RNA sequence: AGAGAAAUCAAG
RNA sequence: UGCU
RNA sequence: GCCUGUUUUUGCU
RNA sequence: GCAAAAACA
């Protein structure tokens, strides 16, 4: 490590890039997640009391603890109710513009939120198939479930979706009918359990940690509810100085620099992490903070109930245990459930619900990053704390401007205690304070005189993407360009990355050495003329943003005769399977439908080489969307608002298109005759 | 903002404080409807005069004091609950603007004021139509039609209809049994109402100490770590084959090869040399994929799972217990320093042949000159040749993956010097790989040329003696299984050159910027703690050994390395602060070294970095 | 065997 | 069956 | 196998 | 809007 600590030319902050083993393999998880899941379940109960008493903590519903019960020498699970109330009141009294924006979002933006925003998620636990499915599939099957159990249509808004979710909870028996045909039954208790179930699963390819961690995913019955509170929290956090989570990239760096003002006699800079986050935060604290925010805003009761649903559902969460703890007799390996034979998690047997285990304390999952940020920020607002604080989720940086060292130490301890009041524990081994400010870290961004560039955080993106030569070259060069713009890579590193990417990109498409492609080009006398074909690079450091074909045409490296062939919109290589519609600006017929191909012959598609009914349903939706887009050019620019159902709307639109086609009347009649 | 386009800005800002819109159902739509009513009131009194005074007096959105003052002057009184929107001087009677969904079957609402009812399409009821003039009717109809177009554009028809009707749902509600389900795991109801008075209590905390001395990393005790990597590293060599294709080189090697075992390891039986010889013979013919033989089972561990499970079942005795997995601790091997020293040895070739980018501007020339300087100062080095070997081997092993083969594939590792001669580093044998995931292992038989043999460094290698053209070489021939993801990652190992290039470029460009002139030939002196003492050392050799250490770190990347490097950044920052006469203060139970020491188990380069940290000073004055 | 690290691959 |  | 949030790059509808 | 990739928490 002595080679990474220069003393003369550059400082170790600039060499922090060297403390990265990237371009080496990323660690993976192999076996059962049961031990990790059970450890995350048991940790909140171990931290509620100063002396770990798990058995006495499992009977606690709301984790609220007296100020004398708050552990100061270790992690503390739970919150102080009076502290939460007073700190939320203080945070509301200050930052009034943020609360005005919250009221604006509630009145205006919230009613316009659509439940189709839930489709943006990744793999989602499905309460119907008991598996992990893509968010569109789970959303659509949940919508069908609500429609066929409530015997009504669900409105496009997210409020209607949440109301339908709440209404289904009132039924005694619910059923799901879906094509394979098959029918599944849900009681109120069964569907409640599926609502409050989080599907646990390993986190693979994660760098920077010795021990593998477990990630979880909720069902669509609660993702919608979490969406409202997350959007409201984002709206509040965008308008408060002390937040750092909703901003990112260069804007986050600018916000950090706006607070790096060290003018007093003693100017510290505390940068640290919060230990055991996502499991020392009781959801009831977030409930109380949101309730205070809505009360002081004059909001009605229904919005309060809506905001309080998700945190109660997470108070009743059911974490999915893995496929069993590993047991061995000799050199055997057997996987057994929690309660079969004694282990270190015997105290949690009473919480077992089938293959899932309950946990009333903590969050167990980062589903409330913005709300946890708000909970952290409300505790900052108090008279003793006069410094500048930035908190994203559990990574924070604090700047002190104090007259004396003792005052700074008192402020730092007050910061620690006020964080502990709401269930947030500073990691003692990860929090470091520098008494003269100027050196710090936040979100792995180290600054000494300015935020130094961090090479090797851009190396994993330097591999060709693998779509097609044009897209791969374009996006690789633009990633390098963004790295150069942000200051991560300078002239030399940028050019070297360009050369390495170009060499790997030419290798990946059989453009180096003697390959089948090169042999075919050689025996048929086909000069490359393109980077992916083995020609010399046309792109330079200053021309990263320029397209290859246009630059080659401008420089004369690609003659017009070959351009007439490469950019043919009728080439068989990229020909589409169906005709497409085209605009015609200032023409008698403004829309023409004809067969089309992607202009570039090198934008081909690589064959991938290997809930089915729902996929056919997606295909039907795609067909309907395609015909709607063809017949309604204006929904491509603005939202769809035509009245009636799809069939009648497109029927009248097709008619009106016909009477403006400028043909003979009888020809229009014969065209209309065959319309279904 | 939230103002609809058809709503005038003055009307919108006047409506802000008229009603508490947050508590009303569809507060935004309610405000829009009230703005519609006020605009209709404005349009009715469209600059009409009577006896030198406005014909209509508008009561809507006016302070109650003025309303009572002017109503008293007009000998009219109205109750607080309902007040007419406007008053007409002609045909003296109070009027109120009403919006209704249906114009038919409508009756007057109150006997104290008249109703000017309108529908959402801009039409007016008969008495309202006859009271007002045609111009007022047209203005009101046009404004209401613009409002209707705004409504249908924003898909707010249902909300507007419900608002106009007068009654609407709370837009969200929680039933009874759902509330009971929700309140199961909490001590508060849906909208919590704790009885405790808000307060921030004072809690006795602790005192923040000071990191007067830098932490000391724990050095583990145990046997020295063996070389646990895919390939040999600095002990890699090659045979200079005559120019030709891969098939010619393999034929030339095999036809003149004399293999004799000189050191056999129990991990890799010496009998699997026949696998390599058969693979070489098959590749020399033009058929890289060959059929299985008897010793392929031993070489690639074919079916080992069944015999292992049968032995486990036969030897199964006792009582079931928990797993309690353990990781053996190992000390820093002596060969890490030797690897670092030998990796810096100069070569006769450049070993980094990257095609230059185009040059159009002067900035392009500067960048390419910097890249060329870096390449020439790190190219002629053993580490560059080892990186090239790793690249070739990883890519040629990864390209024959992705299929379900029951046969044996041979993957030669051959490079070519800038004279046409082939350089045979070794050969990778890929066995039966029924691979389905990205983490499942694929059996391999890594055979490659070794420069020097060491029992403690390579305990699992069976070293052979290779006799080709009156020359003596060594052969490693280790049995390993290696995953798809790691092979893909090592297929792009050439990216490791960026970080030492980053250091070199930052030094050169900082020197250029301070004196406001580029040099491109600066080789300054870097002060470092080499043997516990600060001594000067040139930039070029510093970049060379930075590249060597970065490469050695990349091929030995594991969870231990990841955690160690993640947790040494705090200590690196603390040391950089301490070298600038800055004090470092810590919380009560702050031991930043524990989260590093937990990651120091058996990784030789983690131990090397830990020893490098320990050697250099920990107290700064 | 081996890869590997808090338990998986090395077949069904 | 050929990336310095 | 492949969560949540923020930011970034590219391509296609 | 969708899809792919990357970084951070």
């Amino acid at each position: 490590m002595n080679l990474f600590t220069p003393l003369s030319e550059i400082n170790p902050t600039t060499t922090q890039e060297l403390l990265y083993a990237y371009t080496g393999p990323a660690p993976v998880a192999y076996g059962t997640r049961t031990r990790a899941v059970l450890e995350n379940i048991i940790r909140p109960y171990q931290y509620f009391y100063k002396e770990p008493n798990v058995q006495r903590a499992l009977d606690i519903k709301t984790g609220c603890k007296e100020p004398e019960d708050i552990n100061v020498e270790g992690p503390s699970s739970g919150f102080h109710t009076a502290s939460v109330l007073k700190l939320a009141d203080n945070f509301f009294r200050k930052y009034r513009p943020a609360m005005e924006k919250l009221k604006y979002w509630i009145l205006v933006k919230l009613p316009k939120l659509k439940y189709a925003e839930l489709s943006k998620g990744r793999q989602t636990y499905s309460f119907i198939h008991k598996r992990n499915l893509p968010a569109p599939i789970a959303l659509e099957e949940t919508v069908e479930f609500l429609e066929q159990n409530l015997r009504r249509k669900i409105g496009p808004t997210l409020l209607s979706y949440c109301q339908a979710i709440a209404d289904v909870m009132e039924l005694d028996e619910t059923t799901y009918e879906g094509a394979r045909t098959y029918t599944i039954k849900f009681s109120r208790e069964e569907l409640w359990d599926q609502m409050r179930t989080l599907n646990t699963m390993w986190k693979h390819l994660e760098r920077g940690r010795l021990n593998r961690r477990t990630i979880a995913t909720p069902s669509m019955l609660i993702r919608g509810f979490v969406k409202i509170v997350e959007d409201a929290a984002k709206e509040i956090l965008e308008n408060v100085p002390t937040s750092g989570v909703p901003v990112g990239g260069e804007e986050k760096l600018a916000k950090l620099a706006s607070k790096q003002t060290f003018h007093t006699a003693v100017t510290g800079e505390l940068s640290g992490d919060q230990e055991k986050f996502n499991e020392c935060l009781d959801p009831d604290a977030m409930r109380l903070m949101w309730t205070v925010f809505l009360r002081k805003l004059g909001c009605p009761d229904w919005i309060m109930e809506l905001f309080n649903i998700p945190f109660m559902v997470f108070k009743s969460k059911l974490a999915d245990m893995g496929e069993g703890l590993v047991y061995t007799k000799g050199k055997l390996t057997d996987r057994k459930p929690l309660g079969e034979m004694p282990s270190e998690f015997d105290d949690l047997v009473r919480n077992v619900v089938g293959n899932s285990i309950s946990c009333r304390l903590g969050m167990f999952m980062g589903m409330y990053n913005l709300t946890s940020t708000l909970l952290a920020l409300i505790s900052i607002e108090r008279e003793e704390l006069t410094g500048s604080h930035v908190e994203s989720s559990d990574d924070f940086i604090h700047f002190f401007n104090c007259k004396t060292h003792e005052e700074m130490f008192k402020q730092a301890e007050t910061l620690r205690l006020t964080l502990k009041l709401v269930g947030i524990n500073m990691s003692p081994s990860k929090c470091i304070l520098i008494s003269p400010a100027g050196i710090g870290e936040f979100n792995s961004k180290f600054h000494h005189r300015d935020f130094v560039g961090n090479v090797a955080t851009e190396l994993p993106a330097l591999v060709p993407n693998g779509t097609n030569p044009m897209t791969d070259l374009a996006m690789g060069l633009n990633v390098i360009k963004h790295s150069v713009n942000t200051g991560q890579m300078n002239l030399c590193t940028g050019a070297l990355a360009m050369r390495i990417f170009n060499h790997a990109y030419k290798y990946a498409y059989m453009a180096l050495g003697v390959t089948r492609r090169t042999r075919f080009m050689e025996e048929n006398a086909i000069t490359p003329l393109l980077t992916n074909q083995g020609a010399s690079p046309v792109h330079s450091f200053s021309t990263m943003h320029l397209d290859e074909v246009a630059l080659r045409r401008h420089l004369g490296l690609l003659d017009e005769e070959t351009l007439r062939r490469i950019l043919n919109p009728n080439n068989p290589v990229t020909q589409k399977g169906d005709p497409s519609m085209f605009f015609r600006i200032e023409n008698k017929m403004p829309q023409i439908m004809e067969d089309y191909s992607v202009p570039s012959c090198f934008k081909y598609t690589l064959s991938r080489n290997r809930h089915k009914a729902l996929l056919n349903k997606e295909e039907r939706y795609q067909r309907v969307t395609s015909i709607i887009n063809k017949l309604f050019p204006e929904v491509l620019i603005q939202e769809a608002s035509a009245p009636g159902t799809v069939r009648e709307s497109l029927k009248r639109r097709l008619e009106l298109v016909v009477e403006r086609s400028d043909l003979d009347e009888e020809r229009k009649k014969r065209i209309l005759s065959r319309i279904f | 903002t939230d103002r609809p386009d058809h709503i005038d800005s003055r009307v919108w800002e006047l409506s802000e404080t008229q009603e508490d819109w947050i508590t009303q159902v569809h507060g935004h739509v309610r405000r829009v409807v009230e703005c519609w009513k006020y605009t209709i009131c404005c349009l009715i009194s469209n600059m009409h005069t009577h006896r030198g005074a406005p014909q209509y007096d508008v009561f809507k959105w006016q302070d109650r004091s003025t309303i009572e003052w002017i109503c008293s002057k007009k000998k009219v009184q109205y109750p607080e609950r309902d007040t007419p929107d406007l008053y007409d001087n002609e045909r003296a009677v109070a009027y109120k603007v009403l919006l209704v969904s249906d114009l038919s079957d409508h009756s007057p609402t109150s006997g104290i004021y008249h109703d000017l009812a309108f529908n959402l399409e801009g039409e007016a009821e008969e008495s309202c139509a006859l009271v007002l003039r045609g111009s007022q009717l047209q203005d009101i109809k046009g404004f209401l039609c613009r409002a209707l177009e705004w409504v249908v554009s924003n898909n707010l028809t249902q909300e507007v209809v419900e608002t106009i009707s007068g009654e609407a749902k709370l837009q969200f509600s929680v039933g009874t049994t759902f509330r009971t389900l929700l309140k199961r795991d909490t001590d508060w109801d849906v909208i919590p109402t704790p009885r405790v008075e808000p307060n921030v209590p004072r809690i006795e905390g602790r005192r923040w100490t000071q990191m007067k001395k830098l932490p000391l990393l724990k050095e583990k005790e145990g046997p020295p770590s063996p070389w646990r990597a895919l390939l040999l590293g600095a002990d890699s060599e090659y045979i200079v084959c005559p120019p030709g294709t891969d098939q010619e080189a393999i034929s030339w090697i095999h036809s003149q090869s004399e293999i004799e075992c000189i050191r056999e390891s129990k991990s890799t039986p010496a009998s699997v040399i026949t696998c390599l010889t058969s693979s070489l013979q098959s590749f020399a013919e033009g058929n890289p994929v060959r059929s299985r033989i008897h010793e392929d089972i031993i070489a690639f561990g074919i079916n080992k799972k069944q015999e292992k499970k049968q032995s486990a079942s036969s030897s199964a005795s006792g009582e079931w217990k928990r797993a309690e997995y353990q990781v053996e601790e190992m000390s820093l091997p002596p060969w890490v320093e030797e690897e670092m020293v030998l990796l810096r040895s100069d070569q006769e070739d450049n070993w980094i042949e990257l095609e230059k980018n185009a040059i159009y501007t002067e900035v392009d020339g500067v960048a390419e000159g910097l890249v060329d300087k870096y390449i020439e100062i790190v190219g002629r080095t053993k580490v560059a040749s080892v990186i090239e070997k790793w690249q070739i081997a990883a890519t040629r092993t990864f390209s024959q993956l992705h299929t379900d083969r029951s046969r044996i594939t041979a993957c030669p590792i051959i490079t070519r010097d800038p004279s046409g001669n082939c350089q045979f580093w070794g050969m990778v044998l890929l066995g039966p790989h029924h691979v389905k995931r990205d983490t499942d292992n694929a059996p391999l038989l890594i055979a490659e040329i070794m420069g020097e043999d060491t029992e403690e460094k390579y305990p699992k290698h069976s070293v052979f003696s290779l006799k080709v053209e009156e020359k003596q070489f060594l052969l490693s021939l280790k049995i390993t299984s290696f995953s798809r993801n790691k092979l893909y990652t090592f297929s792009n190992i050439r990216r490791v050159l960026i970080q030492p290039a980053s250091i070199y470029s930052q030094v050169v460009l900082s020197r250029a910027a301070e004196n406001n002139s580029l040099n491109l030939e600066v080789n300054p002196e870097i002060q470092l703690y080499l043997e516990g003492a600060q001594r000067g050392m040139t930039l070029y050799q510093w970049v060379r050994m930075i590249l060597c250490l970065e490469f050695l770190m990349a091929i030995y990347n594991n969870p231990q390395m990841e955690g160690f490097l993640a947790n040494m950044r705090r200590l690196h920052m603390s040391r950089h602060a301490m070298m600038e006469r800055r004090q470092v203060f810590l919380p009560f139970g702050s031991r930043p070294e524990d989260k590093v020491n937990e990651c120091i188990i058996n990784n030789p380069i983690v131990a090397y970095l830990a020893k490098g940290w320990n050697s250099m000073p920990n107290v700064y004055y």
